[PDB]
RNA sequence: UAUCGACCGAGUGGCUUGCUACCUCGAUGUCGGUUCCCUCCAUCCUGCCCGUGCAGAAGCGGGCAAGGGUGAGGUUGUUCGCCUAUUAAAGGAGGUCGUGAGCUGGGUUUAGACCGUCGUGAGACAGGUCGGCUGCUAUCUACUGGGUGUGUAGGUGUCUGACAAGAACGACCGUAUAGUACGAGAGGAACUACGGUUGGUGGCCACUGGUGUACCGGUUGUUCGAGAGAGCACGUGCCGGGUAGCCACGCCACACGGGGUAAGAGCUGAACGCAUCUAAGCUCGAAACCCACUUGGAAAAGAGACACCGCCGAGGUCCCGCGUACAAGACGCGGUCGAUAGACUCGGGGUGUGCGCGUCGAGGUAACGAGACGUUAAGCCCACGAGCACUAACAGACCAA
RNA sequence: GGGGUCUUAAGGUAGCGUAGUACCUUGCCGCAUCAGUAGCGGCUUGCAUGAAUGGAUUAACCAGAGCUUCACUGUCCCAACGUUGGGCCCGGUGAACUGUACAUUCCAGUGCGGAGUCUGGAGACACCCAGGGGGAAGCAAAGACCCUA
RNA sequence: GGCGAAAGCCAAGGCCUGUCGGGAGCAACCAACGUUAGGGAAUUCGGCAAGUUAGUCCCGUACCUUCGGAAGAAGGGAUGC
């Protein structure tokens, strides 16, 4: 009577098309609780190595013992928060109200957008504060951009720009926090947002794999035994029943597999630092050498090396934070081998 | 069951023939079932270092042969991973027959035993000659 | 720790430990050492091993 | 009336069987299986409940409930069913008894043949048995992915969120609770907090594993006279090792909580002065519903918002070096205001100790000599990194409010 | 077949027997397996075995049918990587099948009771590339089954 | 070369006419192949497909049998220079 069986692949990550922006775009932010503060950061993927850590789970039998942990090295130099865009609540959700810019811009931001030559930071700030008075102010977010020039392993110089929400205490104190950050020049660091041992959601555009069939793309079986020899090795049984006379979009079919955006929940930040302590002998394969601001994320991170990844305070953590894990060892052994 | 303390890649399946690392009179055991396991369509129910399995005696004294008994996997060829990353594997695949209360049925155990098995069936481990 | 075969230090969080039939324990730094060891070769007889050197 | 439940009576389904002969004989391929997708509820498990011939533990029966799950095997073509060990449970049904321009071809059901029975015979059998074929370059439509245009109506960058998809999560074991409540005893819970496993899901490659007709080595036959170095032996002669990369057998991640309800537990409360969970009103309460979370999404015709740049020039195309991309197209990066690609040199790696020479070498008058040691951590090689403008990203053409 | 002969002459002897013959039937007992509608051994009342319509039995032989064991393995758990030729892009060459018309469909209904074309809604900007084949009761051959003449 | 009119390699002789080419680390998918950890027929009507074994010498070889056979039974050992 044909045994039951879950369907092949999830219907929640589609359509499985190529990503629109190689740069990730979070679709949710953390809750407003602590003092004000930017709710995200970004860097470029370099590669992996492992680390030896002192278990610190109060409920683990191994608490206090050496434990090897896989880690992804993310180069995270300082970014620039160039503007303060405010949103207003309208009958059709939120809409961009206005933006507040700075004067000092990175020497090469002119590779992506048209840097402002004549702007009015007060006329805007005024419009924003008037809005806040009327009570029509939706969240406040900072237009943010990276400085890939600080990263030699990345060929590009043209910055990657992304909006990052600002969350915190009261909207008023928050708006003032935002405005100060921008006014400066915008510059801020991973330190400013994250502390080692906290959980962060990492978003990124996965590695691209061009077109692939149902087996690899959806995880369908390969024909078995005699069926694998008569002319069909990796083609699903049928596109559907006689009726409905049409192919449903749910039947696993070939197509774009990879280069999709994925937001990976609760990634433990093992350590934030700067320098070349986590580099690998011979250099990270297909990347280069690390020697600057970096982050060690526990586990894997979507995308190939050199791809821009985004950090965000975990929105649905399952564990309480155990700050500053004790890193007893960081492998520097060549990855070639 | 209590956590093993190592990650295991099941090296056995329903139907696998393995050594009976004890002196119950059973020389070879055939895996029939894995206590507490539920697989998925078309998948052969698998077993590995640490599991409690139901077994039938294939080789041994006439008195033991054909009997369906419970056992514990004590050694396996496919590697297992320990907290510190090191992998560990054995020369053969073995299981010790055990009773209703999980106490070894035989008097002596033959060959080494993974320390991990001690975190479940202590009475089995406390009959081991060598614990690796 | 040292690789019981060629004798080089074993990169932490790496290697395998083969548990002999009698209980003996052999740590291998790499698959290469285990494989030469299977061909019945003696670490001493291979010029590329720290043991040999 | 916990539970079981005859007679008789009233129905619902369209899963079995039968009836009919409406459709199809200028063809709608048959059973079973398989693969892959959706669904139904008369619910097997899981969640929340009620009753008990409910102490407990466990049953038994009933209610809401279709989110998820419902597996592996032995005979048999079997469907069905019988049997075994696991399991939370291993529920049933619809989709042309879903699924042959998808597979299989074991059963059925041509042509060969045997047996039994029947027949004077040819031959037959709603009996058994061995053998016995599976066509086609997709026009339309459908969907999975990818492009070019037009519309909205100069460009760059960032957004919005109408709608859309999701199971992104389901389930189990174990420990503390606790040998506690309950019970004479035997036996033996729960709330809650933890650890883990399993099935499912998305991703990744430090680790283990696979590959690796890059590469290095060993060696058989034969040809180039020997040596050295090579070809052929099928897309590597065979064998050993294996970098990158790709991978799983490896590794990482996948809530908590709100809101509204069902069954049900109740409050206040009248009709009906009392009573009454209900009629108005209200407090609660399901794995289910909505949100939360992830993915898509300005062609959302109300065809969107913001900021800046520009309208003689912002921006773009061609061109050139390339890949974080790729079947075309598309996408991304660099272009001397430069490390984009290559050469070179270091580094980091793979093999495993080169050619030649010297000594040794069982022997042999000698010639000759398989092989050993040294030179030699050697030689050969690298899909990686760094340094480095030496070479090549030149020269230059064009659109543009 | 009946009883302790009757039809129609005789009334099944030696064997063999749940058979390539046994409907009932997965017969009952045993072996073997965790579990065996299989296989083998025994029993055997044989629906409906049986002596040249040859019976029984049989060493050797066999691309003949069924069963079991050892060994081995990607058949499978569960798939991965690689090789060669295609596939994809470009020059050149260059067919066929098929075509009442119209045709961007979908969910329901209706209808000769199995609709892209009828009804009601829903959805739908056009064109192109690649794909695996759900539908066109797809294409192919005036169904060979069945009945009728 | 070897038992060989076997394989494989190479002469004499013949040929590049089993007659369209050019591009893309060259995707999905297909044909024909190579390699796959642990498990080892669990797959399937059925081990179908693939694989295992393999040449030669020595030792050794069961039931059964028409005394011919079975038999290369099976099993074990050796093998270069
Ligand atoms: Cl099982
Ligand atoms: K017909
Ligand atoms: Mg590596
Ligand atoms: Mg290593
Ligand atoms: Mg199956
Ligand atoms: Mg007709
Ligand atoms: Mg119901
Ligand atoms: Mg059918
Ligand atoms: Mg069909
Ligand atoms: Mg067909
Ligand atoms: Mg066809
Ligand atoms: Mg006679
Ligand atoms: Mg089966
Ligand atoms: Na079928
Ligand atoms: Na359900
Ligand atoms: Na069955
Ligand atoms: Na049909
Ligand atoms: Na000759
Ligand atoms: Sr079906
Ligand atoms: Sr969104
Ligand atoms: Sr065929
Ligand atoms: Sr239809
Ligand atoms: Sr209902
Ligand atoms: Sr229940
Ligand atoms: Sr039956
Ligand atoms: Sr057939
Ligand atoms: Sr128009
Ligand atoms: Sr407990
Ligand atoms: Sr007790
Ligand atoms: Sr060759
Ligand atoms: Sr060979
Ligand atoms: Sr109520
Ligand atoms: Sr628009
Ligand atoms: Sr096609
Ligand atoms: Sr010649
Ligand atoms: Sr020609
Ligand atoms: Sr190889
Ligand atoms: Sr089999
Ligand atoms: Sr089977
Ligand atoms: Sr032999």
């Amino acid at each position: 009577p044909q045994p039951s069986r879950p369907r092949k692949g999830s219907l929640g990550f589609g359509p499985r098309k190529r990503s629109t922006s190689e740069t990730p775009r979070f679709n949710s932010w953390p809750s407003d609780d602590g003092q004000p503060g930017v709710q995200g950061f970004a860097g470029y993927k370099a590669g992996m190595t492992h680390v030896v850590l002192v278990n610190d789970e109060p409920n683990s039998p191994r608490e206090g013992m050496e434990e090897t942990v896989p880690v992804t090295v993310i180069e995270t130099p300082p970014m620039r928060a160039v503007a303060l865009r405010a949103y207003e609540d309208t009958p059709y959700g939120q809409r961009p109200l206005t933006e507040v810019w700075t004067d000092e811009f990175h020497s090469e931001l002119d590779r992506t957008l048209d840097v402002p030559e004549d702007h009015d930071p007060d006329a805007a700030e005024e419009q924003i504060r008037d809005a806040h008075e009327a009570g029509d102010l939706g969240d406040l977010r900072l237009i943010t951009h990276t400085v890939p020039d600080a990263v030699p392993s990345v060929p590009k110089k043209k910055p990657d720009v992304m909006e990052t929400r600002v969350g915190g205490g009261s909207v008023s104190d928050r708006l003032d926090h935002a405005l100060d950050i921008v006014e400066d020049g915008g510059e801020h660091a991973m330190n400013d947002i994250f502390r080692a041992g906290e959980y962060a959601d990492v978003a990124g555009v996965t590695k691209g794999k061009g077109t692939q069939g149902p087996v690899k793309r959806w995880g369908v079986q390969k024909r078995k035994g005699k069926h694998a020899r008569q002319g069909w090795r990796r083609r699903i049984g049928n596109l559907g029943p006689w009726n409905p006379s049409r192919v449903r979009s749910t039947v696993p079919q070939q197509g774009q597999t990879g280069y999709h955006q994925r937001t990976e929940l609760n990634k433990r930040l093992i350590d934030i630092g700067e320098g070349d302590e986590p580099t690998v002998d011979g250099g990270f394969v297909n990347y280069g050498e690390v020697d600057g601001p970096y982050t060690l994320v526990k586990g894997s991170v979507p995308g190939p090396d050199k791809r821009l990844v985004r950090f965000r305070p975990a929105v649905r953590p399952n564990d309480q934070p155990r700050l500053d894990p004790e890193v007893r060892y960081v492998s520097n052994e060549s990855n070639q081998g | 069951m209590e956590a093993l303390g190592a990650d295991v890649t099941q090296g056995l399946e329903k139907g696998s023939l393995i050594t009976c690392a004890d002196n119950t009179g059973a020389r070879e055991l055939k895996v029939i079932s894995v206590h507490g396991y539920s697989g998925t369509k078309n998948r052969h129910p698998k077993a590995g270092l640490g599991d409690k399995i139901t077994v039938s005696v294939t080789k041994g004294t006439p008195e033991m042969r054909r009997q369906v008994l419970e056992a514990v996997v004590v050694r396996q060829r496919k590697p297992i991973r320990r907290p510190d990353g090191t992998r560990v594997k054995f020369e053969d695949n073995a299981a010790v027959i055990v009773d209703e209360n999980e106490d070894p049925r035989g008097t002596e155990l033959k060959g080494p035993i993974a320390r991990e098995v001690a975190q479940r069936f202590g009475s089995v481990a406390s009959a081991a000659t060598m614990i690796v | 720790r040292e690789c019981d075969y060629c004798g080089t230090d074993i990169e932490p969080g790496t290697g395998t430990m083969f548990v002999h039939k009698d209980g003996a324990t052999t740590h291998f730094c790499s698959s290469k050492c285990e494989n030469n060891a299977d061909l019945g070769r003696e670490a001493r007889n291979l010029e590329w091993t720290d043991t040999a050197r």
